[PDB]
RNA sequence: UUUCAAUGGCCCGUCUUGAAACACGGACCAAGGAGUCUAGCAUCUAUGCGAGUGUUUGGGUGAUGAAAACCCAUCCGCGAAA
RNA sequence: GUAGAGAUUCUGACGUGCAAAUCGAUCUUCAAAUUUGGGUAUAGGGGCGAAAGACUAAUCGAACCAUCUAGUAGCUGGUUCC
RNA sequence: UCUAGUGGGCCAUUUUUGGUAAGCAGAACUGGCGAUGCGGGAUGAACCGAACGUGAGGUUAAGGUGCCGGAAUGUACGCUCA
RNA sequence: UCUGCCCAGUGCUCUGAAUGUCAAAGUGAAGAAAUUCAACCAAGCGCGGGUAAACGGCGGGAGUAACUAUGACUCUCUUAAG
RNA sequence: CGAAACCACAGCCUGGGGAACGGGCCAGGCAAAAUCAGCGGGGAAAGAAGACCCUGUUGAGCUUGACUCUAGUUUGACAUU
RNA sequence: UGACAUUGUCAGGUGGGGAGUUUGGCUGGGGCGGCACAUCUGUUAAAAGAUAACGCAGGUGUCCUAAGGGGGACUCAUCGAGAACAGAAAUCUCGAGUAGAAUAAAAGGGUAAAAGUCCCCUUGAUUUUGAUUUUCAGUGUGAAUACAAACCAUGAAAGUGUGGCCUAUCGAUCCUUUGUUCCCUCGAAAUUUGAGGACAGAGGUGCCAGAAAAGUUACCACAGGGAUAACUGGCUUGUGGCAG
RNA sequence: CGCGGGGUGGAGCAGCCUGGUAGCUCGUCGGGCUCAUAACCCGAAGGUCGUCGGUUCAAAUCCGGCCCCCGCAACC
RNA sequence: AAUUUUCUUU
């Protein structure tokens, strides 16, 4: 037979389109400030991630 | 066509075999409903 | 066919070259020992990659089998083999 | 040699029971074009020797001029026994 | 409905053609799932496929190149002087 | 003793079998073609005669003697008008 | 707007409660050793399920309702099912 | 100015026989140079070692509870320990 | 998280996801059907022998410790006439009775103080060697015939018996297994296990001189075949029609 | 082939291991009663426990062989 | 628990 589309989705053509994305949405590195107290940040932008 | 997919081929568009395939299926035949505990319309359950 | 458990027939033994009484039993195939040279050769051939290396019979004509009688000398302790025609039922006594 | 006259004469090769075939190949010409060599075997024939037969695996005349011819020892192959 | 992109019918022209797919009329679509240049990635039991076994350099129900390879053929053809 | 080719057959008389029958299929005997040229049946593998080196002369076979065409528009007795 | 009935079959899943299996290794019974029995590993199944907006399956015979025609209602027949 | 396809040799018909529809064979009808433009009856016209069917102890694409295997996957034993 | 898991080796299961390969022959084309593929009887078979068709009628892969062997006794199937019976020739009788019965199974042949029925005894349905017949290439297999060397059975004995009254009833190499011998070998010398040999059987190939084998191609390919089908003609007239 | 399981009235099922007496349901048959129709009633039978052999004071049972069916596993 | 039916008239 022939390799099916599911097997062909291993990468290459079927990679994610991430040019317009603004960055990974990870929270933060767990540091001493977050482990023993708190840290105050100010939100400055709210953007749409394609 | 049969060369393309396990569901391809036949004089009518039909799967021919059950679409519920075992969990430990080889790649290329693990198509349809993989390791389906149940199938069909359900009316009321948890 | 019915065969008596005892028959008086010619004994080909060295110490009994006359007609003596022999006990009659049906011969049966042996237990197919694994130390036979053919068995060792077959196992060596089958080992490794290549699949089945010898023919395997699949057609089963001739439902019956030939009957082999094992005559045993009462005192001479000599065993002789006789062949009967093909039959579907065999019985002793 | 040409031509005429009388009579006879179907296009070659091939497969085939059967080809002129409405069976296949062939427009023409020149050159090329297909049972060879080798390891064996079998029969027959010729030659040499003969209960023996086989010098060239090898060594020498060797240097001349020597892929040749010539000479030389022990094994060994086949045969002499099944 | 123009440009652009396609190709329904005439089963028109041509069909040793202008052309190994063209020409004319007619027709579909034409502000988006649109068309397209350049760069780049996916390579042969692999790629890619809005899925026709379609496309992958005039080659696709498994591309091209060289080698194994002078592959095998119980089949076809041929096989040279009296 | 060694070895080649052959291992698709076919036609006619007679004896037949299966079929409505067949230029059909399958058997037996013999003679042939295949591999058989020549004379005759206008033409033809099998039918008739006859089996073939190159020629001369003679005589025939089967078949013919109105012309084509070599040979009596011969002889005798009858029948027939389509 | 509906998507009716069906888990007997084949697929799927599940607890392995079947313990009903049984390859390597390990334990012991013999032998002087090479060499047999018990036990074990999961199964998948035998069960349960799901149930078709998953593979697939889903007729006919009879009494008939004022007859017997009828062909609504009814009941068994394969059942997975009118 | 200037080809190509095709080409055993060639080319008027009837009947017969024949590999069962002949241009050639047999018997007849006949038969006079060299040419032009059309034409589509015939040459069983041309192309292409029938794509239909059968045979081959020839293949390939595809399918499956065909035979033999295999990537993978599952479980166990041994080592890491 | 943690001596688990991962990884390495081996083993069991699964695995058209993938690989390789097969998927008979005859055949009035092939396919379906069937076995005419190994065999037997009558006929086709044309009075020596041989002789085909998917010609006709049918059989066989079994069965029998007796349905084998020997000996002895009797004669069968039917028909007529009888007895009580009560249709029943049930049974028991006398005559006629060339086989019109039986002989395991198809058919043909053979058989009457038997080859049939009954009774008695037995295991010649035993070991071994050569010769011969049929199918034949005078190879094999199967089957069969007449002898020989032993041991037997049965009869008083002459004799008969090496399976079934005769014509069918079955199987190579390799491998496995059994039996056999004061049997041979394991090649440095020994003992015991084990293994390998020679001889005689069995386990089977029915496609029966004996491969281990499922389909599709309406996407298809190659070498060929008019040995072979559809078309193409030709031949034939079984049907229909038409004419006496 | 190796192992394991089953066969029981006309039908479908227990009993076997807990040898001492073969039972249940469906079904058939017998009714007089619900004044009279349906409907109903209780009981009765119906089994070589597939075949053969062995055992014991005694076998469907326990054991072994055979016939049929089924499941697993293997198959020069 | 369980209890269906009583033709058209005199
Ligand atoms: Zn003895």
């Amino acid at each position: 037979g022939r390799v099916i589309r599911a097997q062909r989705k291993s990468g290459g053509i079927f990679q994610a389109h991430t040019r317009l994305r603004k960055g990974a949405a990870q929270l933060r590195t767990l540091d001493f400030a977050e482990r023993h107290g708190y840290i105050r940040g100010v939100v400055q932008k709210i953007i749409h991630d394609p | 066509n049969p060369v393309d997919h396990p569901h391809g081929g036949g004089n009518h568009q039909h799967v021919g075999h059950s679409t519920t395939v075992p969990r430990q299926s080889a790649p290329g035949q693990k198509v349809g409903l993989i390791a389906a505990r149940r199938t069909g319309l359900l009316r009321g359950a948890a | 066919v019915n065969i008596p458990k005892t028959r008086k027939t010619y004994c080909p033994g060295k110490n009994c070259r006359k007609h003596t009484v022999h006990r009659v039993t049906q011969y049966k195939k042996g237990p197919d020992s694994k130390l036979a040279q053919g068995k060792r050769r077959y196992d060596r051939k089958q080992s490794g990659f290549g699949g089945q290396t010898k023919p395997v019979f699949h057609k089963k004509a001739k439902v019956t089998k030939k009957v082999v009688l094992r005559l045993e000398c009462v005192s001479c302790k000599y065993k002789n083999q006789l062949v009967l025609k093909r039959c579907k039922h065999f019985e002793l006594g």
